[PDB]
RNA sequence: UCACAAGGCUAAAACCUUAUGAAACUCCGAAGGGGCACGCGUUUAGUCCGGGAGUGAGGCU
RNA sequence: UCCCAAAAUGUAACGGAGGCGCCCAAAGGUCACCUCAAGACGGUUGGAAAUCGUCUGUAGAGCGCAAAGGUAGAAGGUGGCUUGACUGCGAGACUGACACGUCGAGCAGGGAGGAAACUCGGGCUUAGUGAACCGGUGGUACCGUGUGGAAGGGCCAUCG
RNA sequence: CACCCCCGUGCCCAUAGCACUGUGGAACCACCCCACCCCAUGCCGAACUGGGUCGUGAAACACAGCAGCGCCAAUGAUACUCGGACCGCAGGGUCCCGGAAAAGUCGGUCAGCGCGGGGGUU
């Protein structure tokens, strides 16, 4: 929402930074991406009814149960049944959850310093999945079970990793040095 | 085809037009569980509905 | 000797050398003359030979090797029944290929080393040096 | 992507059909819908969008549906084949369709 | 696809140069064969309807 | 089904390998939509393999089962509606000594999906089969031994 | 087509493809913006869809350059081979006559032929 702007007031930013000869040609986000691979040894429903519960009351948006690729190895491996659970945040959505995530989630963070500063999708991009869910704005251990953590994965529609780099941070984002 | 048949048992599909006319196919039991509903075609007026009896 | 695993049989038929002709990974080589089939322990011998003749340490390049297996059947046994089971294994060397290869060994050392390996050997041989830039 | 269109064009079995087929494009805010005689590599009626346009962008679908049937009482055609694209044939091009499939 | 010769390279596989086997491998691929039209050019067979059969152990190059 | 099988079909062996005697009420009809395996970089359980993302990516995947051919403009994965897994037929071919077997345009009744052109008389295809005889069952009112009935047969369907 | 260019759509199905690279913007195309509804997401206007700008032509597309790759590919000779004849106990091999590859070398190539429409040539 005021992020949008945010964002539209690191253009130039990010226009005399780098020269651009064009505003478009510029550093933009693409999705959010949130992953919650529990299954194989989680083969419970009660347990991805529970990350349906915890997704749908961070993320604002309904979570998909992306299955097995039917890959059964020697292990606990097997054809169509839940392992995963994928949800996809782009656009408005994106920039309330994100806006949510710098504002109180990695601050909110148990013994937090930044995250990795070294290159990510080298084809420009840029992930990062974070750990414990105990370090929320929303997720409460008064009104949940057990204890997990999920996936994320962002996409910055960069040419390089500097440039990628630059926009996450002037986005307002903690690099670990 | 022969006695022992678990999975798929040969049903006769009768009409509800009660003409006389009748089909015959298969079915699983281990997905039609109870009855077997079906609209085909009857020769005796045109286009009635059978339920598959024993 | 033997390949690691496969399909199992096989058949028989000939005509002269497709690849190849031609001295590589070596100054001195040994060439095959007539259209046979060899049989490991028959290279495991020519191998052996040229290998004590060379001591330490010379180099010993055996090009061809037997993918064919020859089946024989049983003792006494009336035809028919079934094909007969893997006897041995042969490699169906055509005439003009190259057997061996050796280098770092003076033309004496090789010469020898070569006649000592053609006694062990179903065929005559023929030994010669390079020039064949075919390719390389 | 490309699918959906080759699929369909595919799908419209070009010559061995005999009736025309009949194009179209609106993914910018301007159209095109060609009337082809498939066989013979010659493109027969149509009518465009982008020669004025009243004002309309999407509302003027109807419009040049007419238009282009306008032009095939002329030309003679009272056959068809609706080649769509990747459109699935909802709004506007079913605009386009029904304008034609009166108006022929 | 399966198999395989020397070396590189790497944590072994993939991959790189050199090198090779294949009835059940094929990027390719002849000679020849088979169908159809003519007969542009020679020659004699053919097909169908009906009567009578015999043969159905083959042999070598 | 593949090789033998000699680049048309065909071709034997107690020659060389492997499957079938089913399965599917959706895995069919139609309509609409989706594109695979694998590797590389980065990713909470993980960390050989899980689930996410980026790049490459013509098939190196998938097709209920054997293999061969086939297939990415779909036959492959998903959804809506559905009962064409339909009666009465069959121009014309493939194929077999015969009996069989296979493909099939098109006409009628009458329906399904589609906005429609259209497609559908099962399944990507090739195995999932049993001739007659005597009998069971639902319809049919053809014959019924002086006549009218009924036993019994006949017909279409169908089960063993 | 008058000349260019762009948009659609074809015959062609890689000597027509890919990479590296340059050009292109109100005139077609694209991204774009908005979405409560048509319509749609196994979740999300990403995609389908709907109302429309400016902005950017960077991405994508169109066009040009290029022979690094890919693809196409000689002649020469050979393999094999119909058919005539032969040698070898045999594995196998020869001669005459015609046909004649594959792989490779020479090279060749950043395609060609249309239809319709739009928009430009002080
Ligand atoms: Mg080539
Ligand atoms: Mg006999
Ligand atoms: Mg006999
Ligand atoms: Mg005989
Ligand atoms: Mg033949
Ligand atoms: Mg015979
Ligand atoms: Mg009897
Ligand atoms: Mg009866
Ligand atoms: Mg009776
Ligand atoms: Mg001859
Ligand atoms: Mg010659
Ligand atoms: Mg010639
Ligand atoms: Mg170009």
């Amino acid at each position: 929402q005021l992020k949008t702007k945010y964002n539209d007031q690191v253009r130039p930013a990010l226009m005399q930074q780098f020269g651009y000869s064009s505003v478009m040609a510029v550093p933009r986000i693409e999705k959010i991406v949130v992953n919650e691979g529990l299954g194989s040894s989680k083969e419970d429903s009660k347990a991805i009814d529970k990350a349906a519960k915890e997704l749908a009351l961070i993320t604002l948006q309904k979570p998909i149960i992306t299955k097995a690729k039917k890959s059964i190895s020697n292990f606990k491996l097997r054809q169509g049944m839940p392992v995963g659970i994928k949800v996809t945040l782009r656009g408005e959505r994106m920039y309330v959850f994100l806006e949510k995530l710098i504002n109180i989630g990695l601050p909110r963070i148990r013994d937090f310093r930044g995250i990795n500063p070294n290159a990510f999708d080298g084809r420009g991009n840029y992930n990062l999945g974070i750990k414990e869910q105990l370090i929320f704005p929303e997720i409460t251990y008064d009104m949940v079970d057990k204890t997990r953590g999920m996936d994320i994965t962002i996409v910055t529609t960069a040419k390089t990793d500097e440039e990628a780099r630059a926009l996450l941070q002037s986005m307002g984002l903690p690099f670990r040095k | 085809a022969a006695a022992g048949a678990a999975p798929r048992i040969i049903v006769k599909m009768e009409s509800s037009a009660g003409t006389g006319f009748y089909y015959t196919t298969t079915k699983n039991r281990r997905n039609t569980q109870a009855k077997l509903e079906l609209k085909k075609y009857d020769p005796v007026a045109a286009h009635v509905v059978f339920a598959a009896a024993a | 000797k033997r390949t690691k695993f496969r399909k199992q049989f096989r058949g028989r038929m000939t005509g002269d050398a497709k690849g190849g002709d031609y001295v590589a990974f070596g100054d001195y080589g040994l060439i095959a003359m007539e259209p046979a089939w060899i049989k490991s322990n028959q290279i495991e011998a020519c191998r052996i030979v040229m290998s004590r003749h060379f001591r330490r340490g010379g180099k010993i390049y055996i090009r061809i090797f037997p993918d064919k297996p020859v089946t024989k059947k049983p003792a006494e046994t009336r035809m028919g029944k079934g094909k007969g089971a893997v006897e041995y294994w042969v490699s169906v060397v055509k005439p003009g290929r190259v057997m061996f290869e050796v280098a770092g060994v003076t033309e004496e050392q090789a010469k020898e080393a070569f006649r000592l390996a053609g006694h062990k050997l179903p065929i005559q041989t023929k030994m010669v040096k390079r020039e064949v830039y075919d390719e390389a | 992507r490309r699918k959906l269109r080759t699929r369909r064009k595919v799908r419209t079995t070009t010559a061995a059909s005999g009736k025309l087929r009949l194009s179209v494009y609106r993914s910018s805010k301007h159209i095109y819908a060609q009337i082809i005689d498939d066989s013979r590599g010659q493109t027969l009626a149509a009518a465009s969008s982008a020669a004025l346009k009243s004002g309309n962008k999407t509302d003027t679908a109807a419009a040049v549906g007419k238009a282009l049937a306008a032009a095939a009482a002329e030309k003679g055609i009272k056959q068809v084949v609706f080649d769509r694209g990747s459109y699935k044939y909802h709004g506007r091009v079913k605009a386009l369709a029904d304008a034609a499939r009166e108006g022929g």
